[PDB]
RNA sequence: UAAUUGCGAUAACGAACGAGACCUUAACCUACUAAAUAGUGGUGCUAGCAUUUGCUGGUUAUCCACUUCUUAGAGGGACUAUCGGUUUCAAGCCGAUGGAAGUUUGAGGCAAUAACAGGUCUGUGAUGCCCUUAGACGUUCUGGGCCGCACGCGCGCUACACUGACGGAGCCAGCGAGUCUAACCUUGGCCGAGAGGUCUUGGUAAUCUUGUGAAACUCCGUCGUGCUGGGGAUAGAGCAUUGUAAUUAUUGCUCUUCAACGAGGAAUUCCUAGUAAGCGCAAGUCAUCAGCUUGCGUUGAUUACGUCCCUGCCCUUUGUACACACC
RNA sequence: GAUGAUG
């Protein structure tokens, strides 16, 4: 172990699924700022990929990054198990998949509204924006909007 | 600072071996290195044979200048 | 009915809460007062 | 048989029993050399009672210790106290009378625990609180 | 049937048991013998027994609507 | 107190221990008020310090703003503790245990 | 607050009227005395009673002691 | 003078003996080395990806010396730990059986340990050569 | 300024409204045999030396 | 010829009557036997509130029912292990005797 | 004096209940009686390293001995004993030696007289009187609710970070519970990321689960004062366990979403040493569900050794136009 | 020897 000096070419953002990622923090945390990039999704891409983890974001070379990106936009080609994802047997597809971006909250307005259309009991609690999951309201969440 | 220049890489050799008494938190106020840095640039100056440990320790490392 | 609130008793005076069932007792906790002397539990320290 | 001796001490629910005998100068603890003695920072608890008296009086003797109960804290005085313990009963049986009132005087004039145990034991809880003299808390509004 | 057998014994000391005094009340007042005469039988018979003291407390609706306590005593029991 | 001991030698070249006492030697404050009144109406007057006292209060500021000095900074607490015990001892009012007992004996002087 | 009963300030009277000659001012040889001169219920209330007695001994070895 | 896996710090012989096998390589990995996590109670898995689960594999080596018999649910107990659980409070959980389980199969594999009788595993005659002659590498080392 | 130096020789009482204020007199080390009555703040005992801040302030008591 | 006879009572009094009069009894029959061995006390806690109905200061109370075991163990000719089976039954003592 | 506990005084004399005594538990005993369903040593058999007679383990189908540690039954011990100060010098009080133990040795259980129009007829086949008694307020079946949420309050749990979060190693308790008109506590083997699944096994228990290998804790590392790897609420999606049945997610697992919160205003609670506080475990309820309660142990300070200022309590004297009694 | 009304 010792200290090695760097070339001036450090880029201190980088421009991901239309995010910027800062180039000060580990490779593995920087990603984190993708939503869909959580902290497990990174360590385990960023071994697929076959990075040096201990450097800094901004150190990674042009071809790193494109490597990274391709492996998170496919996860299973590479091997990534089915439970990693966070979506899977999709309602209308059967298939499955990992949500990156400006994906995460798309879907997401598109789960609630299958339950308002359909007029079940979670969609109308949604649209009431009240809470969904069992909770006591008597006492809780008073202050939420 | 996140990582190091050659301008910063030789200001270390240069004013580190004026003090007193070094350690993690006294290379990150009188230079301006992060505290992660700053481990890595205290086992090379050991190696280097600049700096002399008193006490080490996995969190409070100790070492004073070389005699 | 083979489980719960409902299939368990005080096999004294048939209320259904307050049931102890330490060591099989099986009588609430009420009736176990009185009859504590008699079952054996005494009070000591 | 060899020269032999059983000692004990106890602080908590800690317990340590050391088998003194006639040998070669060991001192081992749980089966392990008295070196290897964890939490690092105690070490010298255990090595008080042999520096205190000299290495010199150890070396005709092995001792062998061995701790169960309590905690990591209060296993090592209660290897202290074996070992202290082990020293003047096997100079009581074995050698003379000043030798034992001499140890034993220099222990003391350290620390009293080197051969008494500590009379402290825990109180026990009362209802109305979460300890025996604490309570919980009280409103009246 | 056949293992379980069932003996009777008279009781000893027939005037120091608790039991049997108080059951001896409660038969005398449903019956209409007044609440001072009966507690004071009790406490004499005890006392003839050679009990060390005894105690009687008769608490309901003794004379109206309001409900109250009444002690009768005799020797010198202890409570602690 | 085994990593604070250690840095008083290299800071100083003097013995750690001795350090320490001085530090508690210039720091128990020598006069004190205490609250005084009569049916509820109240103010404060002078007294004086008792010897136990010294210490215990001495070693409270030291402990107390070595504690606080090191909250939410870079810097350790064997660190803190270590410059709070080298600056109270040199009678510096850089100390947070010196500049605290001149206020207590400054307010005492004017309640006498 | 060691202050004694009246149960202990009387038996421990009543045995020095009988028993003067045969009391001593040992703790010891009072105590095993007291199991042989008296019925007493307790191993405690017995080493209290001989510990008063012991200490009127001395007492009267100064003087009259009242009562 | 003789040397036993007792006369060696704890910390000292763990190093040494996972570095012996990593050199050595035919200690057998599962393959889920990157992904699995050691318990449930752990947020991260292992921080030295490349060498964990060789330093589980000296960990248990050593803990069967020095007693009779271990299984792997003894294991898993000994290796959970402070479950998080958010906002309510501490509990203990055990640790990943499957890991557990094929390092002593693994193990087996090697020759280190073997099944015993009353249950679970032991050291064989060979398990104790290597680590005992381990042991003395480690003191020689002293200097 | 000057700071002098006295001995505790008897502890008089305890005053103050809570009892946080023992009562002492002392005698002063160098030129003894002077003595003065002043009030304390700590717990203290005989021949306890005390630093007196000003020499010459006899302290009154609330009772 | 191997036998283990066991004790359990909740009062110690009449269970040392019982225990005292089997080994006084095999010693004058020569019989060889174990001693009364005597095994932790294992005693039963009820925890239980005060009040019938929940009103007034939190009020617990604690009840403690004793149990006291033991065992001898005799090698005896069946003769006389007939008649010391029979022997020794008192209120409140249980006792039971195995073979081999 | 902790005490209407004592010394005494005395128009009172001799007594009874309460306090103390008493019981339970926690500390000590190399002294009695015993004990592999608890232990230790030696010896048969045996693995490793060195090999001079050494160091550490295995073998509970080897057998022998012993009781220091562990268990109980019966007993011993403390009485402030002894010594020095102090009050007419009486009850006592302060300090010291010795001792396991010297704040009535620590903690409890019990606990008087006289009262409350305290709580309970929703523990009882304990009860008077009023009401209801077949289109019932009886009994029982299906489905809801007691969990509904603009807000106000009371016990609590997580935090707001380097005295730290995360990762790998180190490695230690005590109190308990466990299978009939039957399914309880579960070692061990194997599959699975995980929860969990499957085949076996011991224990009706000092025998087995269980050294309950628990957590905080120590060591070696990664991050570096950034609402940041502190914080984990609120949400999406999938895989499991208990149950006839989980929708208003019972609970567990996995990925993702990643809010308030930067030490907290007026106020206010608890506490004097193995105590406060930090940390977790067994038991109660229990098919499943603890952020609660009853006990238990592990780590272990700071500050008085006082006073009557605030809140109250006990005794005497004193005033009163109060008696539902200062509301 | 500061303040303190009412049910």
């Amino acid at each position: 172990s010792l200290v090695v000096q760097e070339q001036g070419s450090f880029q201190h953002i980088l421009r991901l699924l239309n995010t910027n990622v800062d180039g000060n923090i580990k490779i593995v945390y920087a990603l984190t700022t993708i939503k869909g990039v959580g902290r497990r999704y990174s360590n385990l891409v960023c071994k697929k990929a076959d990075v040096d983890l201990h450097k800094r974001a901004g150190e990674l070379t042009q071809e790193e990054l494109e490597r990274i990106v391709q492996i998170m936009q496919n996860p299973t080609h590479y091997k990534i198990p089915a439970w990693f994802l966070n979506r899977q047997n999709d309602i209308t597809d059967g298939k499955d998949y990992h949500t990156l971006a400006n994906n995460v909250e798309s879907k997401l307005r598109d789960d609630l509204e299958r339950l308002k259309k359909i007029r079940a009991h979670r969609g109308i609690r949604h649209f009431w924006g009240l809470r969904v999951r069992g909770q006591h309201t008597k006492t809780t969440g008073r202050r939420r909007a | 600072a996140v990582i190091l220049d050659q301008e910063k890489y030789d200001r270390i050799l240069k004013e580190v071996p004026t003090y007193r008494y070094v350690s993690v938190s006294v290379l990150v106020d009188r230079l301006k290195i992060g505290g992660s840095l700053a481990r890595i640039a205290l086992r090379h100056l050991e190696k280097e044979g600049i700096i002399k440990p008193i006490s080490k320790h996995s969190k409070q490392a100790i070492y004073t200048r070389a005699t | 009915r083979r489980y719960g609130k409902g299939s368990r008793q005080c096999r004294v005076c048939s209320s259904h809460t307050g049931l102890i069932r330490k060591y099989g007792l099986n009588i609430c906790r009420q009736c176990f007062r009185e009859k504590a002397n008699d079952i054996g539990f005494n009070k000591f320290r | 048989a060899v020269p032999s001796v059983q000692t004990f001490g106890k602080k908590k629910s800690a317990t340590a029993v050391a088998h003194v005998k006639a040998g070669k100068g060991l001192i081992k603890v749980n089966g392990s050399p008295i070196t290897l003695v964890e939490p690092e920072i105690l070490r010298f608890k255990v090595y008080e009672p042999l520096l205190l008296v000299g290495l010199d009086k150890f070396s005709n003797i092995d001792i062998r210790v061995r701790v169960t109960g309590g905690g990591h804290v209060s296993q090592v005085y209660a290897i202290r106290q074996a070992i202290a313990k082990g020293l003047v009963a096997y100079h009581q049986k074995y050698v003379d009378e000043q030798s034992k009132n001499e140890l034993k005087k220099a222990f003391t004039s350290y620390d009293r625990t080197l051969l008494i145990a500590d009379s402290r034991r825990p109180e026990p809880k009362k209802f109305g609180g979460k300890g025996a003299r604490s309570r919980f808390q009280k409103s009246y509004r | 049937p056949g293992t379980i057998v069932l003996y009777a014994e008279r009781v000893q000391d027939r005037g120091l048991s608790a039991v049997a005094q108080a059951e001896s009340m409660k038969f005398k007042l449903l019956n209409g013998l007044a609440i001072r005469r009966a507690a004071y039988g009790v406490v004499r018979y005890v006392m003839e027994s050679g009990a060390k003291g005894c105690e009687v407390v008769v608490s309901g609706k003794l004379r109206a609507a309001r409900a109250k306590a009444m002690k009768f005593a005799d020797g010198f029991l202890i409570h602690s | 107190i085994k990593h604070t001991l250690d840095i008083i030698n290299v800071l100083t070249d003097q013995n750690p221990i001795q350090v320490v006492v001085d530090a508690i030697t210039n720091t128990g404050p020598r006069e004190d008020t205490t609250r005084v009144g009569g049916g509820g109406a109240a103010r404060r007057q002078a007294v004086d310090v008792s010897p136990l006292r010294r210490v215990n209060q001495a070693i409270a500021l030291l402990t107390i703003g070595a504690r606080e000095a090191a909250f939410r900074n870079i810097k350790t607490i064997a660190e803190t503790l270590a410059e709070e015990l080298i600056n109270a001892a040199k009678g510096s009012s850089t100390s947070y245990a010196i500049k605290k007992k001149d206020e207590l004996e400054r307010v005492a002087k004017s309640n006498r | 607050g060691r202050v004694r009963t009246k149960t202990v300030k009387r038996a421990s009277k009543a045995l020095i009227e009988r028993y003067y000659p045969k009391l001593t001012l040992d703790f010891q040889t009072n105590k095993r005395l007291c199991d042989e001169i008296a019925t007493i219920q307790s191993k405690r209330l017995r080493n209290k009673i001989a510990g008063y007695t012991t200490h009127l001994m001395k007492r009267i070895q100064k003087g009259p002691v009242r009562g | 003078p003789g040397v036993s896996v007792r006369d060696v710090a704890a910390q000292d012989f763990i190093n040494a003996y996972a570095s012996f096998l990593q050199r050595q390589g035919k200690l057998e990995v599962p393959g889920y080395v990157d992904i699995v996590k050691t318990s449930s109670g752990n947020e991260m898995p292992p921080q030295d990806a490349e060498g964990w689960f060789y330093k589980r594999a000296a960990s248990v080596a050593r803990h069967i010396y020095m007693r009779k018999q271990v299984g792997v649910g003894k294991l898993n107990k000994l290796y959970g730990g402070a479950k998080s659980r958010g906002v309510r409070p501490y509990k203990h959980i055990d640790a990943s059986g499957s890991i557990n389980r094929k390092v002593l199969q693994a193990l087996e594999k090697i020759g280190i340990v073997e099944i015993s009788p009353k249950g679970g595993r032991r050291i064989s005659e060979n398990g104790q050569r290597d680590l005992d002659r381990i042991a003395a590498q480690t003191l020689e080392e002293d200097e | 300024t000057p700071v002098t130096l006295a001995k505790v020789i008897k502890v008089l009482g305890r005053t103050g409204s809570r009892g946080g204020v023992t009562q002492v007199r002392v005698e002063f080390l160098e030129d003894t045999s002077r003595t003065i009555v002043r009030n304390v703040k700590g717990p203290v005992r005989e021949n306890d030396i005390l630093v007196l801040m000003e020499s010459e302030r006899e302290a009154r008591r609330l009772r | 010829i191997k036998i283990r006879i066991t004790l359990t009572s909740t009062k110690v009094k009449q269970l040392e009557n019982v225990s005292s009069n089997i080994v006084k009894n095999a010693e004058q029959h020569n019989l060889v036997k174990k001693g009364p061995v005597r095994l932790p006390t294992k005693v039963l806690k009820i925890s239980t509130r005060k009040t019938p109905n929940g009103e007034g200061s939190k009020t617990w109370e604690t009840y403690e029912m004793r149990i006291h075991k033991r065992y001898i163990d005799l090698e005896a000719p069946v003769q006389i292990v007939k008649r010391i089976t029979q022997i020794t039954i008192e209120p409140g003592v249980d006792v039971e005797v195995v073979v081999a």
